[PDB]
């Protein structure tokens, strides 16, 4: 009851409902990689990579970018799994667990910013008005919504010397 | 790298298997020592 009815926690939880779209938004958008030669400028993402004169042409090809956020989003189903059923049958402690893996979904993500960032470097500028600033905020809430999440059901600091953590309820 | 994270996961399967999960959870440093097993194991298999 008290760490799954409060609202401090159902707060944190459709916070992380928002940002679970944002990487879904990142998956299949290709936008964070504007060349600019001049025309020849390219538009590249995670599956689609999309070069522009009109002529808009996207396709593929850098694959270790992909694999990772497959467990951006294997974890991602895991996560949610223990968070759903942490609320009927009486199970609170499964609160914690789901947390773990929602850090583990945006550091899969940060991890698959700096390879695309890597297949920048290697390859006319860089500029991002979309998906950059969207995956580098799926991270930035993921990270920082589960990291909240998981300090929210573990107890407190004792302040006492009669208290520990996991005593009676 | 691989030898030691196979044996930090064998301590926690067996510590889920004594506790039935929810008395697992229940101890902080056990929450701890699940989020190193996890971030382990990713370090083999990104490293792979
Ligand atoms: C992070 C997730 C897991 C960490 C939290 C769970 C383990 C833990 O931190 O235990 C806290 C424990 C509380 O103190 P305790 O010994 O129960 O009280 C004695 C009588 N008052 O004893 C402590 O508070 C230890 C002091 C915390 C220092 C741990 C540093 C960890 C850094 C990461």
């Amino acid at each position: 009851m008290s760490p799954t009815e409060a609202p401090k926690v159902r707060v944190t939880l459709f916070c992380i409902l928002v940002g679970i779209v944002l990487a879904m938004t990142a998956v299949v958008s290709d936008h964070w990689a504007v060349l600019s030669p001049h025309c020849e400028a390219a538009h590249f993402g995670l599956w689609r990579i999309c070069t522009k004169r009109g002529e808009k042409n996207c396709s593929y090809f850098s694959i270790s970018a992909a694999a990772i956020s497959v467990f951006s989003l294997g974890f991602l189903i895991m996560g949610t799994i223990c968070a759903l059923m942490a609320f009927r049958k009486k199970r609170d402690y499964l609160l914690r667990p789901a947390s773990m893996f929602y850090v583990f979904a945006g550091l899969c993500l940060f991890v698959s910013l700096e390879v695309m960032r890597q297949s920048v470097k290697r390859m006319i500028e860089y500029y991002y008005s979309w998906s950059f600033a969207c995956a580098c905020a799926a991270f930035v809430l993921l990270f920082l919504g589960g990291i909240s999440l998981l300090l929210f059901s573990l107890p407190r600091m004792p302040q006492n010397p009669w208290e520990s953590c996991m005593d009676a309820e | 790298n691989v030898a030691f994270t196979i044996i930090f996961t064998l301590e926690m399967i067996l510590k889920l298997l004594a506790f039935k999960a929810r008395g697992y959870f229940g101890d902080p440093w056990n929450v701890f020592d699940f989020l190193i097993v996890i971030g382990s194991i990713i370090d083999v298999i990104l490293s792979e």
